[PDB]
């Protein structure tokens, strides 16, 4: 029903991640029409989550964060009912504000600065090195704080 | 200007081999020919948020030897951060309107880096941040190694004790890895091993390192035996089985040491170095400490003067 | 797209409430296919949210728990593609598990018990009385887990 | 069995007027004709997790006057909850395998109610749970009001002091509201006012109540002046302006008191009742405390003994 | 007189299988047919010098169910040992002139044994002495194992957690080793292993035992899973890595449990048994605690009453 004229479709989201993205990106805090599929069948990955939002596009920060939460997701941009742009989210070099350094003795916890991590793509997991304490972690340990 | 003019000195990871050599060359010159007015009209803040004897006193003495003035505190309990709830950020924001540089030690990793974000054009020198970095210790350590060994490459270097929490060995290993052909021996309890990020760095540079369960195992081949204190104030309670020194160097252990070998230790020692070591020709931890004066003068001079002619 | 054979359709949810319902009652913690529409045009309501959950059914008690957030919603039970039951939430007697007692000195925060509040109409608000501490609060200030 | 046999006694809100009258009727009978062996072969736990003089000692004395034995503690510090980290739930789960009833006071609201969810068939009697309920105080209070006024209906009752945190007044107001035609005067600091759930309950029943800023306003019409202590141990630091008693009753304040009027206080008092009041005919707080024996005997009898006493 | 009449009850190592069976037989009889006046005219001291909920309250409840009176303390802080510097020896020397038996728990190993050297003809019952013995725990444990398994012979018994400091498991292992064909599984952190004197005793008797690193290894064969709390108050600071429970039993862990299997725990539990276990048919730690009454009644009867009960 009612394919959208202009906006965004985030596809190929892993199961149990779609709901998380809705929260983290505060996507439902809008009056724009949204449709969401959770645990949809997928030939490409068995099961998937799917988010469609009219007249709305991910901010630069949100795209950067998406590469961490769902690497294999597909961001489709739509204009005049047509897919205009399509890509897996570009991994950034740094990510600020959203992550929490798992080093409990990091100065970043007690003080008014934005968190900041050097992002480097690796073989199996992805590494996050804290700007402040200089410690590096697997994104598995940084996420699910 | 000189490469270090007006630079923050936070982490050895931000400095090149040339940077380190520049400080060592400058330190050698100041040791030979003092410049009592080099920092005349400079006022420097010495801000210590955890305990120190060597690092604070040698820093302040160094400022005085170059003609600078000193303000600050050796603990934070009577600052407005200590009694009025003030953040470190704001503390740095106001002190940096007063002084020409800030030397700071702090119990949290990253505090010095954070300070650079609020100090504007005022250089911050990291005198120790939690268990992370201790770059001026490394400067005086390199200076001492170079003085006694004649070189900073192709060395056999053992580091013993608490390598996990030793900001001293994190900085020192990184610095020595910028030189060629050095070989490392790490002798530590499993619970306090040299952290993986140091090891990965050594691997990426194709630098040889190995683990050992005893000093005697490597005594015959080391040029530098770097002893450390268990950092009990950093330990998790789950790590309290490790409070006592696991490795205790005694004079008798030196029987098969290389003649040229020096025993270093950033100090203070508890029991990891017995006092009967002090009188041996290998003991060099007090001379090492003495060298903090020339390294820290060198660093201050380079950061606060565009160029030096000496 | 693709209507369901059996499950539950929660229709006529007020705008901005659909997401809250999903968060609160943990509705997305399942492998069953879910379809969500937010800010859909209604006509009766102008704007509405819509939750469709496959192979999943709500008891009358479960339906009543919705009364706090979407008193005018319709809960459609679906079987063999047909609506076999329509119900509207009615104010429940109690709200267990999901809320946290605002009283910091309540025993419920320290001990292995589930939260529980008696529900009543007060003026044009809803007052919740904690089973344990017996203090009473407007439902606005009683936070969720 | 009598309607209270084996019942938990947690909140006055759970009891009916008939329940209250039953306790009082039983109290009268046991006072006229003691039954020193009525609870022979019972063992009752007296578990006080916060301070008490009257409530604990009167309860235990009552158990002994009826022939029961007593085990427990007056301090939680040396229980396994105190030293080994045990939950209250598990504490109740084990004690309820030992005794025939549990009397408990606890600093958190809801504790007695929680205990009932772990005590199986063993009755819990709430000797006070944080600032919530104090039902046995209310039973002795009603006995005392009845004794001195001749009725529990159509009375003018002033409650003074800390009404917000007074578990005594929460319970007593709910109780007197179950009788007809009573009128309430609430004299409290604004920060320590009677809670809305009490006021709503009064409005529901169509009971007259009003706020007053002085005792003198109401002295000429009150039958019962119920004074309370500021519950300093319950106060938030932001409420510390109210630690000191805002209303102090002295003997001179009683000039225009009705002849029948009694001054009650659940005790302890700090300064809210001057000692010069003690000798006046209106002072009845000590007589009140002594009535705890008759009320608490009656309740134990009703809960632990199947047949109605006569 | 019965073989336990007027005997000190200090260590399971001092008792025979016949002694253990006697207590259990007596416990069965008193449970079927209470004798509320058996110890009338006895006064018994309950002297707890460290924390207790179950052991003290069940012992005192038992004394009362048999008609005895109780004096003592649950805290040493207000004895003359606590405030005036008195020795334990002198404390026992005076108390033993007052009472017919002394029940004591104490934070130092050997305290109960010491008491016997000063109590003259007055029996001492050890309610726990440091990390040494806990013989009355063992008596209720055996009663509980017998009740649920139908025997004390040929059982598969796993003991889990802090075995080094668990006085409970020292006593229980010594006790079960007096019966035939029992097999032990010990599941402990290496730092908190079962002590060698227990293991040697098992080897002497030719009893099979083995160490295991998980509960799951043994779940399919155990009749009794005996869980324990880490005795944090006994730990050396060097053992602080083991404060947290290393083995956590949850309801899901019980899928392949034998139908007859019971989970026991002397209590209190911290997190070593999740609350979801409580509702499963294998949970028996609360039933176990309730059996302390029958075991402790039996022991008091045997020690203080000449004739065998029937
Ligand atoms: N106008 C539209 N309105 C709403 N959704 C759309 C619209 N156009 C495309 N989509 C959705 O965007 C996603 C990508 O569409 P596309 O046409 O690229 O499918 P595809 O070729 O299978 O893509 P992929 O190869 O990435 O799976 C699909 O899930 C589709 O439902
Ligand atoms: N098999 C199905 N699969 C998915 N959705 C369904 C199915 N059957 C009904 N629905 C949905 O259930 C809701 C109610 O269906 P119904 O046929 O009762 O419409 P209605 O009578 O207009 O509802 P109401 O009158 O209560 O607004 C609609 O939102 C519809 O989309
Ligand atoms: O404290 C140590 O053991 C090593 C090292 N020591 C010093 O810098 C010497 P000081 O604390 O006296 O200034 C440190 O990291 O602080
Ligand atoms: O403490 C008060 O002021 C009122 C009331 N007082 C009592 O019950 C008397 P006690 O604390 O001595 O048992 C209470 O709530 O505890
Ligand atoms: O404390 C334990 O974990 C086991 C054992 N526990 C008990 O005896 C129960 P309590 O300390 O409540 O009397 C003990 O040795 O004290
Ligand atoms: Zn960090
Ligand atoms: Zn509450």
């Amino acid at each position: 029903v009612e394919a959208i004229k202009r906006g965004t479709v985030i596809d190929h989201i892993p199961a149990q991640i779609g709901f998380k993205l809705l929260s983290l990106f505060k996507l439902t805090e809008t009056d724009q029409r949204i449709t969401i599929g959770l645990n949809l069948p997928s030939g490409e990955m068995g099961r998937k989550d799917l988010i469609k939002i009219e007249n709305t596009f991910l901010s630069e920060d949100q795209v950067d964060q998406l590469a961490l939460y769902a690497p294999q997701a597909t961001v489709n941009r739509i204009d005049n009912y047509e897919v205009v742009g399509k890509s897996r989210p570009s991994l950034p070099e740094r990510i600020d504000n959203v992550l929490v350094c798992p080093n409990s003795n990091c100065i970043s916890h007690a003080e008014p600065v934005s968190s900041s991590f050097a992002v480097r793509k690796r073989a199996n997991d992805i590494a996050l090195k804290c700007k402040y304490c200089e410690k590096e972690f697997s994104h598995n340990v940084v996420l699910a704080n | 200007a000189n490469p270090l003019y007006q630079k923050h000195i936070i982490s050895i990871n931000d400095l090149s081999r040339d940077d380190l050599n520049l400080v060592l060359a400058t330190a050698a010159k100041l040791k030979a020919n003092p410049q009592p007015e080099l920092l005349k009209h400079k006022v420097i803040a010495s801000c210590f948020f955890e305990a120190s004897t060597r690092t604070r006193l040698s820093f302040e003495t160094s400022m005085h030897r170059l003609g600078a003035s000193v303000v600050g505190f050796s603990d934070s309990a009577n600052t407005s951060l200590g009694k009025k709830g003030e953040t470190l950020a704001d503390t740095i924001s106001v002190i940096s309107t007063y002084v020409d540089a800030i030397v700071m030690r702090h119990p949290q990793e990253g505090a010095a880096r954070l300070a650079t974000e609020f100090s504007g054009n005022v250089p911050v020198l990291n005198a120790g941040d939690g268990s992370n970095q201790h770059p001026t210790q490394t400067l005086l350590d390199l200076f001492t190694i170079q003085e006694t060994q004649g070189r900073l490459d192709n060395l056999h270097v053992a580091m013993v004790g608490d390598l996990k929490y030793g900001r001293t060995v994190h900085s020192l290993t990184q610095a020595l890895a910028k030189f060629d052909g050095n070989r490392f021996y790490f002798i530590a309890p499993d619970a306090l091993a040299m952290p993986q990020y140091i090891l990965d760095m050594l691997d990426e540079k194709g630098i040889a390192w190995s683990l050992h369960s005893s000093i005697e195992e490597v005594m015959a081949e080391v040029d530098i035996l770097y002893m450390t204190r268990v950092q009990k104030e950093r330990l998790d309670p789950s790590e309290y089985a490790n409070v006592k020194a696991q490795f205790v160097l005694r004079a008798s252990d030196l029987h098969n040491a290389k003649a040229n070998m020096k025993v270093l230790h950033p100090l203070p020692r508890v029991d990891e170095i017995a006092t009967d070591v002090d009188k041996t020709p290998h003991a060099w931890y007090f001379q090492q400490a003495g060298n903090g004066i020339f390294a820290r003068q060198a660093l201050l001079a380079l950061v606060l003067n565009r160029d030096l002619v000496l």
